[PDB]
């Protein structure tokens, strides 16, 4: 019987939630480690049983445990359990989400934040433009990616945003749906303000003088809203 | 300029300046004292984040590019407890502070330039301690070393070798021989590893020769003969060679009391073992010695919090340790103890106090080796409980506890044994030696071990598995635990006498070799947030401990925290 | 106003084992109190000792003792070290002990002599209940205090009560009181100069009263004499300057009770 | 002769070892796994469970790509890396090839944006490397049209090729058809099952590091993947599109089950199509010889090994794979490393 | 469910026991491994349980396994079981002392001793020493120590005691309890007879000439019973 | 404790905090914005001044031990103008702040170790 170490390892895990329920059903209250094993293993052997599918059991796997059940914390710590079943068709990975309800009274770990909101981009003033997708796609922006330089199916002008990047909370993204306009609030990039990367339309020091270079490229590829003039006068470096 | 709802920030990006998380399942609360990113310009890791090529990767980095950022941590050390980007090259902290792109961010120094080079590691919502180090380790087997490595410990510092007698017993790594033998064994293993000798020698020849063949500092254990005599030789041939001394004092009395070992040591610095006595002839006398400067006092896990079921395992616990038969008639009788709960009960409370600098464990010889930080956080708890708010905290904060119980076994241990210089904080400069917590989880089970730069241990789910997360979760060793790339991670610690000898090409040592430094010339006074030193009159026909005259004690716990809640077994 | 986590209890009850030898059926301890495997010696009685992990009794302190000797057990029960009463600043150190013996059954009770320190006040109360055919020979030594160094009779009280029943009827009753304050202990009737005493108390112990005065009048350094109570039972007093005369009188009586 | 040792083939299958080069270095345990389901090579990128590993299949760094290579002599499985090449910066680039990575990888959660794709197809030109692309999901610079305009017809190797819900899908399939790209497809959506679709959302999630926790979060994770993409996937391996199956291994993948993933794939073909027309008597050969190439010699090609691995070919290293017909393509009997039973 | 090595091996030793508890249930007469693994993990559930403290199950260990439901020679050879269990209050050391009553049947590894004694020592004689602890603390004496140079605190007449030892069983020790006085017996030391160590008081060989300047030296670092002359004539190294 | 007048406690040692001092024959005047010294303890040369053996300089210096510390310095710099003591050791400026022996003053650090 060719056992192999990820089958050792569901052994162990299918051996912890026998010793988790057999304690349950003592009576004595499940910690941490003993509520993930429980839903896990139980969440195992459905699958190997295979008269349910992967949805059934993430709707099974919610109701293993109640908040009675498990000692004060436990719900809090546990936000998914997730587990690698051998259904009827293959491995597919099981996520039970909010298994066990909390019950409030302990919660390790938990913050105690101030009320006071969180200024961003603070001596930073914000422009507002209007964008719309005339692409067939939804696209989604960064709150660092140098506005001017986005898909050239967004429609705006982009001469108002050269050098500028979304005033969103970084790490955030701003998506415009197809044929949808919006308007955004964008802000000037810090820093040297050196572009680079992106679509390789600045690639230098952002200035007026390469906002002129800068545009003529955009209105070249093709980058909807750019406007350059038809008398372009090239430098010697572009 | 845009205001975003505190929850929502802190969700996004971990606690800032002013807000609070609770350590683990505990009463103890850290708030965080400051800041060092610009709001709006955090680093991070995703899909549509900021860490990209062009915005916060910079495109021409500077030439003191990271290696290895570690993006919105909070960090929890005893220089502060604050909220920073991480950033470590070449095995080093490089910086601490605002890290990402000079080109599209304001305020980012050259030491935390984030380029191509530069692998990223969310700390969002993550506490990041300095490794601990554990100075009394019996290395009765290498078992222990993983152990310790899973709860949290990057240093360990001990002697023995393997489960003779004499280690199950002492501290100690007696002659050169033995110590080449675990030098060249310690190649194997993740963890920063640290040798002591005998110092139970009347020979200035013997323990020289033993410094020069490679240990730390000296162990003086009472099983190889504690006497004046062999203190005043060690204390002599330590001060000649800059190297620590360790002392678990005698317990019978045979040679003198605990005047008689103080005036041995003769006002030179010496790290105790069981500055409480642990049942021993000199308690509770010998607590009084926490109170003079040259002592740094160390307290061993199992007394620690003193609970209801404490005082029934020492009895075992000491004859297994001391090697008496318990069939034997004699063992039985000699086996003594002067143990009370007056003692373990004072034992925590001079540990809020910061009578006490150090917390250990004295592994698999009354003491556990994975449990020195659950049970310095579990102490902690219990004397916050207790006692309430320290005087000192200056806030609605634990702050100042958290840093004193870290101390405990973060920087005291390092400035005790004199590696401060490489690991115990996270400073820049020093060794990466970092373990990445989840608040809920803080004080029991880490995240992950970064070991010199490079992670070492892991939370890691099913290999054959789609993603990282799922079941089975458990500690697995990482690719800095492996190969050759172990040999750059760790580190053994030796005496500058062996280095400058060229113990590392003598011994074929592959690991980083670096000597200790400062050992001699540090008294209580120099321990961070433990330099208590107070007139500590104990009565012993009443067994009673007063520091500045108010009695000292405390109560058992029948519940602790960390224990039950996290652990199957 | 235990210092104790728990109360301070400890419930003997041994039986004879399978293989004939005297073996714990029972026992249930918490601190100070501690018993390991009974010591088996060559040639004499299943020894039991009684661990005791402390420096020694303080404020506070209340012993509960349960001793049960089930039929034909030849039990010794000694204790580690001696036992010392240490300064009980306002409160006392209690010790209750109740023993019973079976059937058949010869219970040797030989602890180490009790030192009372500076300011020691101690309640000691033994309950031992018998059969018709038990044998017991209880002992305890009292010390004056840490003569070696000048303190003599320096504690607060000793009260130390003694209750032998057999078949459930009371043969013997003792009522040691040793209280300086009220009455100098040095006295000619009290101790006379000597430091340490020895009551030995044999019932039912096959020896005879013409034998146990030999071995008293031999013994050297002490001062001491036997006589019969109402239920016809030996009662050994002795006094002595140091505790080594009465350590090696009362292991001499217990050897001529084993040998016969 | 006398210095020759046996092993007793009869009634056995040798194949030769698996290479699996979409390997997520997460953690050394998926080494052990991949090689005991049969995979003998695997080219990748990591540096343990860091999150840009968790995102990415890239070794960042000459100093990353030391750790990596010095903490590959552990293992009993060949090894390659690859490193960042989501660079504007040529001298970045060819530091890390300097430094000893095989090839690029360009992955969208380090910002795949057709400068990066240019400087380092350029690099790799330069240095003959290989460069593999998990391109952007948001089109934020761009869509389809755009990315195959900054590869500009050079050797390319993609990664989910089917788009895998990405906002390229589905017409990234398209450069499917393209000579220049070399496409290659993930364990978790072959074969298509009852149970495909519902994992796929925590799978992207959980790889792309989006908290569940947060609304932002989760409104960006947009996915377009449909069952008629996941189902078109399987087809397109019958017909030979698709050139590589790999895992993406504990990143939306199982490092254990490329071979058996492909082996269901070609069975299931198997069972809706029938016999495919090329097979030139009454067996599955060609088809067995398609899905064998699609994970042991098409990706050594692609990534410039074929020379010594790959195939059971004379002068090439003995990586070879012991099966038992029974238990063809889920486990082996032994697996033979470089001429010894390892 | 982090789980650490302990807990992996603790899982193991608690499966092990499950597998001892059902051949036990079988009927067939435990071995030596099974009797412990049985032991341990009923131990380490009732901690986990909660409702005993570690007292309550050091006397409980003791009632698991009767005489008859282990092979003959397991009672012998199990002496003590030690497990680390963890509380509600932490892990602590529970130790079962002979949980299994011996059948006497059959004893692997049993000794089969002469009826002879040992005489330790032979060819020494013992000179006797009365000793008081005039100090506050009970002081132990090892069999090797040199007496001379015990605790200060102790008061005999060390002249007397110059290079001797205990005459009792190496690797044993003599107590004396705080006011008490015990006689003792001596033997001269062995060997070279060079003492080194210790107190420091003679650091050199045992002769009448250093007897001298141990007693001068112990006599001025206030060692009880040591007398030496008030003229006392230093030598050239001392 | 003792308070001694700024005056002299100045011309000792030099300006402290919050004390301006005029930058050459200009019209510009620098003022102390921080102090790392501990009053009382402050270093100086000279015939029974402090930098002595045992006092200052320490018996068992740390192995950081100071091949050159400038005492009671006014530091301009754009760091700041502060007053500090600046240990050089090996070429480079090992530490700012307050050197002396740790062996008889407070708040010395290693690599400001005299």
């Amino acid at each position: 019987m060719k056992l192999t170490p990820k089958e050792l390892d569901k052994l162990m895990l299918h051996y912890a939630g026998e010793l988790a329920k057999k304690r349950k059903e003592k009576g004595i209250k499940l910690n941490y480690v003993e509520a993930v094993a429980l839903i896990s293993a139980h969440i195992m052997e459905e699958a190997r049983a295979g008269k349910k599918t992967a949805a059934e059991l993430m709707q099974e796997g919610r109701t293993l445990l109640k908040p009675d059940d498990v000692m004060d914390g436990v719900a809090s710590m546990i936000h998914e359990v997730g587990i690698e079943a051998m259904f009827p068709d293959g491995t597919k990975l099981v996520t039970v989400h909010t298994p066990i309800e909390a019950n409030g009274k302990l919660v390790p770990g938990e913050l105690f934040l101030k009320n006071e909101d969180i200024t961003i981009n603070e001596g930073k003033k914000a422009v507002s433009v209007k964008v719309k997708n005339v692409g067939d796609r939804p696209v989604q922006i960064g709150s660092h990616f140098h506005f001017f330089e986005v898909n050239r199916c967004l429609d705006f002008d982009r001469e108002k945003t050269f050098g500028k990047r979304l005033d969103i909370a970084s790490g955030t993204a701003v998506r415009f749906e197809p044929g949808e306009e919006k308007s955004v609030e964008l802000i000037d990039i810090g820093g040297n303000r050196r572009i680079f990367g992106f679509n390789a339309l600045v690639d230098r020091q952002a200035d007026n003088e390469s906002k002129k270079i800068a545009l003529h490229r955009a209105k070249e590829r093709g980058f909807h809203g750019a406007k350059s003039d038809d008398n372009y006068v090239k430098t010697i470096k572009e | 300029m845009k205001k975003i709802s505190r929850k929502e920030y802190v969700s996004m990006y971990g606690p800032t300046t002013g807000d609070k998380v609770r350590l683990g399942d505990t009463d103890l609360i850290a708030e965080v004292e400051h800041d060092y990113t610009i709001y709006g310009e955090e680093l991070k890791f995703g899909g549509g984040k900021t860490l990209r090529e062009g915005m916060s990767q910079s495109n021409n980095p500077s030439k003191e590019e990271l290696d290895l950022i570690i993006t919105n941590a909070l960090i929890v050390d005893y220089t502060g407890i604050y909220k920073a980007d991480i950033g470590i090259k070449d095995g080093k902290i490089a910086g601490i502070g605002k890290g990402g792109n000079k080109d599209m961010q304001d305020g980012v120094k050259n030491n935390l330039s984030v380029g191509p080079a530069t692998e990223a590691l969310a700390g969002e919502g993550l506490i990041v301690t300095a490794g601990g180090i554990d100075t009394h380790i019996h290395f009765i087997s290498p078992q222990q070393i993983p152990t310790a490595f899973a709860s949290g410990v990057t240093t360990m510092i001990g002697g023995g070798t393997g489960p003779a007698d004499g280690t199950n017993a002492t501290t100690i790594t007696p002659g050169r021989r033995n110590l080449k033998w675990m030098l060249r064994a310690a190649e194997e293993y993740s963890m920063n590893l640290g040798f002591l000798a005998k110092g139970n020698a009347s020979n200035d020849a013997s323990l020289a020769d033993q410094i020069e063949a490679g240990a730390i500092g000296f162990k003086i254990h009472e099983d190889w003969g504690t006497t004046p005599s062999a203190i005043n030789h060690a204390l002599d041939v330590a001060d000649k060679y800059d190297v620590q001394v360790a002392i678990h004092t005698d317990t019978l009395n045979e040679a003198g009391c605990v005047e008689d070992t103080m005036a041995a040591i003769a006002g030179r610095t010496m790290h105790t073992f069981h500055t409480e006595g642990a049942g021993g002839g000199h308690a509770p006398d010998i607590i009084k010695v926490a109170g003079e400067h040259n002592i740094l006092p160390a307290s061993t896990n199992p007394t620690i919090p003193f609970t209801v079921n404490t005082e029934a395992e020492h009895m075992d616990m000491l004859m297994v340790c001391h090697h008496l038969d318990k069939s034997i008639k004699e063992d039985v009788q000699f086996a003594d103890s002067r143990i009370r709960p007056q003692t373990i009960a004072a034992e925590d409370t001079l540990h809020d106090m910061g009578i006490f600098s150090i917390t250990s464990s004295d592994s698999q010889a009354m003491g556990r080796v994975g449990e020195v930080i659950t049970r310095t956080w579990q102490t902690a708890d219990k004397n916050k409980k207790e006692f309430g708010r320290l005087k000192e905290e200056k806030g609605d904060n634990d702050n100042f506890r958290i840093k004193r119980y870290l101390s405990k076994y973060t920087i005291n241990p390092a400035i005790a044994h004199g590696i401060s210089e490489y690991v115990g904080s996270v400073e820049v400069g020093k060794v990466a030696d970092l373990v990445l917590w989840s608040p809920a989880f803080f004080g029991v089970k880490p995240n992950m071990i970064i070991k010199g730069g490079f992670i070492a241990l892991s939370q890691m789910g099913d290999a054959n598995a789609s993603i990282p997360t799922p079941q089975p979760v458990y500690y697995r060793e990482m690719f800095a635990h492996h190969g050759k790339a172990k040999y750059d991670a760790n580190i053994t610690f030796v005496s500058q006498a062996a280095y400058d000898k060229g113990i590392k090409e003598e011994l074929g040592l592959e690991r980083q070799v670096l000597p200790v430094k400062n050992c001699r010339n540090i008294t209580k006074k120099d321990m961070q947030f433990n330099d208590t030193t107070a007139h500590i009159e104990v009565n012993p026909e009443t067994y009673h401990v007063f520091v500045d005259g108010k009695e000292v004690t405390s109560k058992p716990a029948n519940k602790v925290s960390l224990a039950q809640l996290f652990s199957i077994f | 106003m235990n210092t104790y986590a728990q109360e301070s209890k400890l419930r003997l009850k041994t039986k004879i084992g399978a293989d004939g030898r005297c073996v714990i059926e029972d026992n249930f301890f918490t601190p100070p109190f501690k018993l390991m495997a009974p010591f088996y010696p060559k040639d004499d009685l299943a020894e039991i000792m009684l661990l005791a992990v402390s420096p020694g009794m303080m404020r506070g302190d209340a012993q509960d003792v349960q001793l049960n000797i089930g039929p034909n057990c030849k039990l010794r029960i000694t204790s580690q070290s001696f036992e010392k009463i240490h300064n009980t600043e306002d409160g006392f150190a209690s010790r209750d002990m109740h023993i019973v013996v079976g059937e058949n059954a010869f219970l040797d009770f030989a602890p180490f002599p009790l030192i009372p320190f500076e300011n020691a006040h101690f309640k000691g109360n033994t309950t031992i209940s018998l059969r018709s055919s038990s044998q017991l020979l209880y002992s305890a030594i009292i010390v004056a205090g840490r003569v070696a160094r000048n303190e003599l009779f320096k504690f607060n009280r000793l009260h130390t009560k003694i209750s032998i029943l057999q078949d459930e009827k009371p043969i013997y009753y003792d009522n040691t009181i040793l209280d300086p304050k009220t009455t100098d202990l040095n006295n000619m009737c009290m101790f006379d100069g000597y430091t340490h005493y020895l009551n030995l108390v044999l019932v039912n112990c096959p020896i005879e009263l013409s034998g146990v005065r030999e071995c008293i009048e031999e013994s050297e350094g002490v001062d001491g004499a036997v006589s019969e109570t109402a239920s016809s039972h030996l009662c050994v007093k002795a006094l002595a300057k140091g505790s080594e005369p009465l350590l090696h009188l009362r292991e001499k009586i217990a050897r001529l009770v084993t040998q016969t």
